[PDB]
């Protein structure tokens, strides 16, 4: 009935079409007949010309669905029936609602129906089941003058740190995660898709007790090294670091694991190791932003590519989803919504694998 | 599918029946003055109702209301409305009701056009028709 | 039905006859009865006298086709039927089209029919086969001498400004948008499909307070820049600018948002950033003209291509929908309907990103 109101009110105002079309597409209509009309209605509006009884009946005739609806009789029925066009929008919202409900049902019924025919998948089934159904502040960084431009890292922002291979993007994100763990009291979650979980640990053990030329890797240590690891181990032994080196994981699983950790222990940072390596990327970017929003936590997504904006942009959106885009080169905060944009300069040790102040 | 004015007559009841703040606006503007006998009888009952200092809900109205009005008054209280009538909505509805005796009119001169046309008085019927186009523009 | 509308509309306006007869001659009508009326309608207009129900029913009677149509009954029917005569032309175009189709069929059928009876010719058959088949007002611009030639920018005109990449077509539109907002008291709506919303604002912050070599971009400013932006910000603060940077939008959405803004605040100009980038273009051109007409507001569409007419023509209509076509090179007003056509020269600063008088 509300369907007939919209159609009707268009024949009446017919500036009514504008709000109607801002809220409906032909597909929202349940009856094909109306679909046809509303489409013709729009197709006449795309000139043009304007939209009224004779001009629509004429587009319908043209594409030959005039008699496939009502006649002109049903168009007139609609026209003569409607008493006002101050609703429409409406009416529109009603039809739009009942449309959403049909889609809900359809995509939900498609899941049950799909439940028996796969079996087989469980994981594809459970993912294309979310996919189908979906359709200083702050936290201190450790580093004095990165804090200032940003004031955190704050909760619900997606931070993307990009840098060419072997500039130090991992070693940078790890130190952030480490400082946040050892110095605050806030659990950090690391996904290290590339490197193993234990080859990650010494890379932050080295980062602390200022250990290693001697080296941890190459067997034996001096008394100074030993007496060092012991506190480095000790200090990092109480930190709130969680690691997950699961080979290469899909978004929904980062999201599921992070979700469970928030309720049981705390959570403050999600540091994902590199995006390009998670498993189009624009559709992942989107999901990472939502993750941050849902968990009121800053998500640091590392990325792979001078540098500047169009280096990453050309490969999957990101730009409009991430609210702060860092570059390692110099730390170039090229985009942030907190405020300032510029270059912060950090020293880098190597031997110890630390990024340090200045 | 029902002519416009009738739907506005209908809906207007559907609103005043539910909101007795609307009924008070309808009363000064439309008699009625309502165009259909049923709608007239109902409006008389509605208007009264509240003048009995009476709170406001159809559960009460539909229980009032001789019994021959009930099958209709019942199916108006279920109609379909937002509760809240847009400022212009009311002026659009009332305009239809109020200026319905004016359409029921020009069919009186309509029968005069055609009666002139039959006695071959072609220029007279023309004028009548040109007259109708005027009233019709209103 | 389209036919009835034309005739009906005449009995209504009846200045509806002028465009009707520009587009139709009696024979374009399929029904004879309508052929007779339209002809009579035209025979009366050829004095005289003018054209209304009476006068036409008289002419028809006089050449004795009054009862050979409807009666006056059918004349009244057309009259009393049609609600509006702002179409007609139309309507006219509809009837004219279906007239052309009939002619095609007739001359094509006559070719087939002629395919058997000759045989004989081949060459007269094939030749007479091609042969047969071929048949100040306004809204001030800010800029003294642009105003004179145009007197506005006025309401219901679609103004298209075209210029090769990096000649200043955006900067030019912006400065118009700016002078209108800061100097009049009339809201302007900018769609900036290409450049971001905030990248745009500096480009018109700079184009005020005469700011920037120092620069706003490259961090720090002088006590001369600071004390400058503050006024520039202050003066632009109260202006009536509305920006929409939505990536790339369809016309129905430009038309929808601008319609809302009219009823709630005001509206004087729509400045669309470039047309070739909105989302065949002849169907968009048409729409922009109809947007300007509906909102009684000048729409400035920027376009991408020496220059001259055929430089944009060859890429989708525009020529006949735009009533004023400006080129940036020199501002070449190559077509306008107000009056004059010719070159107005404007200075351009660059550092401040301003177009200035001369």
């Amino acid at each position: 009935e509300a369907e007939q109101a919209v159609l009707g009110a268009v024949f009446l105002d017919p500036a009514a079409l504008v709000p109607a079309s801002e809220i409906l597409i032909p597909e929202d209509f349940y009856r094909a007949a109306h679909q046809k009309i509303f489409h013709a209605m729009l197709r006449v509006a795309d000139r043009g010309e304007p939209v009224d009884l004779v001009t629509v009946t004429a587009e319908l005739a043209a594409s030959e669905q005039l008699e496939e609806i009502g006649g002109v009789s049903y168009l007139s029925e609609l026209a003569d029936a409607v008493p006002t066009a101050a609703n429409v929008e409406y009416y529109a919202r009603i039809v739009e609602e009942k449309s959403v409900l049909r889609r809900l049902i359809r995509t939900a019924t498609s899941i049950a129906q799909d439940g028996y025919t796969r079996e087989d998948e469980i994981d594809v089934l459970l993912d294309e089941a979310d996919r189908k159904i979906m359709e200083i502040t702050g936290i201190p960084t450790g580093f004095t003058e990165l804090d200032r431009m940003t004031s955190g890292f704050q909760r619900s922002d997606l931070i993307i740190v990009a840098a060419r291979p072997s500039v130090g993007k991992t070693a940078f994100a790890l130190n952030i995660a480490q400082n946040v763990a050892t110095k605050t009291n806030e659990n950090v979650a690391i996904f290290s898709l590339e490197m193993s979980a234990q080859q990650l640990v010494m890379r932050m053990l080295c980062a602390e007790g200022n250990i290693n030329a001697q080296n941890l890797r190459t067997g034996k240590l001096t008394p100074e090294d030993w007496g060092k690891l012991t506190m480095a181990m000790g200090s990092l032994s109480n930190a709130g670091i969680y690691i997950d080196d699961t080979p290469s994981i899909r978004v929904s699983d980062i999201r599921a694991k992070c979700r469970r950790l928030k309720q049981e222990s705390g959570l403050g940072m999600i540091v994902i190791d590199y995006l390009q390596l998670i498993q189009e990327v624009s559709e992942i970017s989107r999901s990472l932003k939502a993750l941050a929003r849902e968990l009121e936590v800053p998500v640091i997504a590392l990325s792979q590519l001078r540098p500047m904006m169009s280096d990453i942009r050309e490969s999957g959106s990101i730009e409009q989803d991430a609210d702060i885009v860092a570059f390692l080169y110099e730390i170039i905060i090229a985009k942030q919504r907190n405020g300032p944009v510029g270059t912060v300069q950090l020293a880098f040790i190597k031997e110890y694998n630390k990024f340090v102040n200045l | 599918l029902l002519p416009a004015f009738q739907n506005a007559e209908r809906l207007l009841l559907a609103h005043m029946m539910r909101s007795r703040d609307v009924a008070l606006v309808v009363q000064e503007r439309i008699g009625g003055r309502f165009n259909i006998e049923e709608h007239r009888a109902l409006a008389a009952y509605i208007y009264a109702f509240y003048e009995e200092g009476h709170e406001a809900d159809p559960g009460a109205l539909i229980s009032r209301i001789p019994g021959e009005l009930q099958p209709l008054a019942s199916e108006l209280s279920l109609l379909l409305i937002a509760d809240d009538v847009s400022e212009q909505e009311l002026e659009d509805y009332i305009r239809h009701v109020l200026n319905r005796p004016k359409w029921l009119m020009l069919k009186v001169k309509e029968q005069e056009k055609t009666e002139a046309e039959r006695r071959k008085d072609f220029l007279t019927a023309a004028r009548i028709a040109k007259e109708m186009i005027e009233m019709k523009k209103m």
